[PDB]
């Protein structure tokens, strides 16, 4: 039942730092940002707040979190959202990751780990994808269980919530938060 | 109705001749009968000019020529019959032209060169042009029988229907072959027949979208082909790869050009690593002009181009809407020494990525003429990444006024600032310069101290006084035509200690005894002024106006 989510959230991911972002002749309905870290031209769709955020550019010193997916335009290198400003200083900000799971026989278990934040500014795209993959690999998310929440708790109260029974809404993948202001993370799978 | 000069050169061009004019002589060396209406040429019309060396019959309405019409033109060296109405060719015409060096039969509505070899006796032919757009449809083995060496051979066969195998093979050497083909159907057959003879192959107007490669007969010696050019061709990413496979047959290829070409399709081809060409052999020069990529969208994998241009030393991409050379791409061109991006869309913002930290390591000469650059200060700073750059051309760029302080590559010794609309030169310009071109601008003066300057080009400006010699203790060449100087005293002339060459011509001078006396006193300076006294005309007064010295 959760086969689609498991397939998506077990895709390989790519991340690049200090990239040069540029815009081309908008050939389809949605504008794209392009980066060429090496030899591949990556096209990243601008959705949600990114549409306001990026204009003609060019945009230097950007980081990208990329997940390659089947799409309409039949591009072969296409990811969505996940653009952030690159670190100004090096960061090694370790935060607590708590994981609560109520299994197929009603047994509730609680586990904990640490999650290393390395970015000053980090996209909701990156947190959602990496965390769900970790949950899939280590806690069989989308095996027998595929519901519950991920909550990013900030040091000053706010919350960012990812509902696990469905894919992250597309527009929120462009949403970026302060990596250094994350207090902890609480997962509840059920 | 016609006029000849003292050298036997006669002009009978653009007249209304309906036949070859009478009374020609043996004293005639050159005859121009272009743009006329000579429908018929008889047996004796050209019998009198036995010493004719040049015969131009271009663009007349010639439709009939007797077989023995040229019997007495044994001294003829040049015969141009282009753009006429000859629908059939006769071998009889060329038989007595043993001295013929140039022959143009192009632009005539004939379907073939005939059933008889036209050139077996033209032992001195160097240049041959044949074919047409619409009707020339067949090439046979006898067509070029008798020819051993040609400097230039142009064949227009856009309507070719059949090529007899081995036809082109009989020519031993051809320095420059130009082929007009509309389709790629016969490209493989023709190519195989020219591997040993053609030194420079040029393909015009060929649609190569359907081109597909297949192994050719590997032969004894290597191809002498050094240059290969494509003009007005159409390619696809697939067909482009097929063309590269031909490189295995021209191992000595050193230069490739793609002019006014079009690359169609989307950007996906995704082959196996076996059909991909990643080597470019000994090609060290690649020149691209006016390349059109109407659907630069789906394209994503630039690395095939990485191995293609890996060992390349010279690259030219002119008037092809280039606005960016990706950093990672620029870093892969480790052997590049010359890069020309004239008439493109480069701006500082994108140039910063193109000349990123590590880009074009070996680059010595960079040409960014006629782009969209706006700032000299930001630009020099951006190019600081190029440690080996020695020459920079940023002419034809609309720059804002330059500042007092600028950073440039330490080895930069050559700088072209022609046509940048500058009104003043400031210390932005480094003292490391040996050659400076600031011509076609709006300068009223020049006061920049350049201790190493050897050559200064400042023509077409508004200088009213030749610049102080002390600014250039070692200047060798100065060109300052089309400006606003009028006098040039002996003092300033002898002021430059090392000066050798000066171009003050085409200027507006004042004509005074205080100057003319100096002109007569030392004509020994005629060996310091070029185009003297051709371009040194006066302006004032009205009497001496427009009069040389
Ligand atoms: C024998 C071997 C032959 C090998 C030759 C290799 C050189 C090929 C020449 C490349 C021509 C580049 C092209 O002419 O310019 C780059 C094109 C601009 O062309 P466009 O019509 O698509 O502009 C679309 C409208 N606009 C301006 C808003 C973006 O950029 C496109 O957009 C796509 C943007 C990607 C740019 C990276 C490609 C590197 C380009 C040149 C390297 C030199
Ligand atoms: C500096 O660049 C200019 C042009 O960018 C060169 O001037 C001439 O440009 C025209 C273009 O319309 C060409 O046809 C000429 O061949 C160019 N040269 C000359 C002598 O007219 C100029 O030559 C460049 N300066 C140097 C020192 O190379
Ligand atoms: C200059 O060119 C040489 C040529 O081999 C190259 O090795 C070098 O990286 C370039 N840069 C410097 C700073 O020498
Ligand atoms: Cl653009």
């Amino acid at each position: 039942k959760y086969e689609d989510l498991r397939a998506y959230y077990t895709k390989p991911s790519f991340e690049f730092e200090k990239q040069f972002g540029f815009m081309l002749k908008p050939w389809t309905t949605v504008r794209f940002m392009n980066v060429i870290p090496n030899r591949f031209i990556y096209k990243i769709a601008l959705v949600g707040k990114d549409e306001k955020k990026y204009k003609d550019g060019p945009y230097d010193n950007i980081d990208v979190f990329i997940v390659l997916e089947d799409n309409k335009y039949q591009l072969k290198k296409y990811s969505v959202g996940g653009i952030t400003k690159t670190n100004s200083k090096k960061v090694n900000h370790k935060v607590e990751l708590s994981i609560t799971k109520k299994d197929n026989q009603g047994m509730i278990s609680r586990d904990v780990s640490e999650y290393m934040i390395t970015k000053e500014e980090i996209s909701l795209k990156e947190l959602d994808f990496k965390l769900r993959k970790q949950l899939i690999e280590k806690h069989n998310l989308y095996g027998n269980m595929g519901s519950g929440t991920i909550v990013i708790k900030m040091k000053n109260g706010g919350k960012y919530t990812f509902e696990l029974h469905k894919k992250l809404q597309e527009h929120r993948m462009a949403d970026v938060i302060d990596g250094t202001n994350i207090d902890n993370i609480e997962v509840n799978i059920k | 109705s016609l006029s000849c000069d003292a050298s036997g050169v006669c002009d009978g061009r653009s007249r209304s001749f309906t036949s070859i004019p009478s009374g020609l002589t043996a004293a005639m060396k050159s005859l121009d009968l272009s743009f006329n209406k000579i429908t018929y040429i008889g047996h004796g019309d050209l019998r009198a000019c036995a010493n004719l060396q040049v015969l131009i019959l271009k663009s007349s309405r010639i439709n009939t020529i007797e077989g023995d019409a040229f019997y007495s033109l044994g001294s003829l060296e040049h015969l141009d019959l282009s753009d006429n109405h000859l629908s059939s060719l006769s071998s009889s015409w060329f038989g007595p032209l043993s001295s013929l060096k140039y022959l143009n039969l192009m632009g005539n509505p004939y379907q073939t060169l005939g059933v008889t070899s036209l050139f077996p006796n033209l032992t001195n032919l160097q240049t041959l042009r044949i074919g047409n757009v619409e009707t020339f449809s067949e090439i046979r083995r006898i067509d070029f029988a008798g020819l051993t060496s040609l400097n230039e051979l142009e064949i227009k066969a856009l309507s070719l229907r059949n090529y007899q195998s081995q036809s082109l093979k009989s020519i031993r050497d051809i320095h420059h072959l130009t082929l007009h083909l509309s389709e790629s159907a016969f490209l493989l057959e023709i190519f195989a027949d020219i591997l040993s003879s053609v030194r420079y192959l040029e393909l015009r107007d060929t649609n190569l979208a359907r081109f597909q490669f297949s192994p050719l007969p590997v032969d004894e010696v290597s191809s002498p082909m050094k240059k290969l050019a494509f003009r007005g061709s159409v390619l696809t990413d697939e067909s482009f790869n097929e063309l590269l496979k031909l490189l295995r047959y021209i191992l000595e290829l050193s230069e490739v050009e793609f002019d006014d070409c079009t690359l169609n399709g989307l950007g996906d081809f995704n082959p196996s690593e076996s059909d991909v060409v990643s080597e470019l052999g000994k090609v060290e020069t690649v020149t691209i002009r006016r390349l059109h990529i109407p659907q630069f969208y789906l394209f994503y994998d630039l690395s095939t181009v990485y191995s293609l241009l890996e060992k390349v030393k010279r690259i030219t991409v002119e008037n092809s809407k280039v606005f960016l050379v990706p950093c990672s791409f620029s870093q892969h061109l480790k052997s590049l020494e010359f890069l020309d991006l004239s008439e493109n869309l480069m701006v500082e913002e994108y140039l910063k990525n193109s000349a990123c930290k590590g880009a074009w390591p070996s680059l010595q000469t960079l040409v960014l003429s006629q782009n969209h650059l706006r700032s000299m200060q930001k630009t020099g700073e951006i190019l600081l990444t190029l440690k080996n750059l020695t020459s920079l051309d940023i002419s034809r760029n609309t720059f804002h006024p330059m500042p007092d302080s600028c950073q440039w590559p330490e080895k930069m010794r050559f700088l072209n600032l022609s046509s940048t609309g500058i009104r003043v030169v400031k210390t932005c310009i480094p003292q490391t310069l040996e050659v400076l071109d600031v011509s076609n601008n709006n300068l009223d003066s020049f006061s920049l101290f350049l201790p190493r300057l050897q050559e200064l080009y400042i023509s077409r400006n508004k200088l009213k006084t030749l610049p102080d010699a002390s600014l250039f203790p070692v200047l060798l060449v100065m060109k300052i035509r089309e400006n606003a100087v009028s006098t040039f005293s002996k003092d300033q002339l002898g002021s430059f200690p090392k000066l050798e060459t000066l171009e003050a011509g085409d200027n507006h001078f004042v004509c005074s005894c205080e100057l003319l006396s100096f002109t007569m006193e030392t004509p020994a300076l005629a060996q310091i002024l070029v185009d003297w006294p051709d371009s040194y005309l006066c302006d004032s007064p009205p009497r001496l106006h427009g009069h040389r010295l």
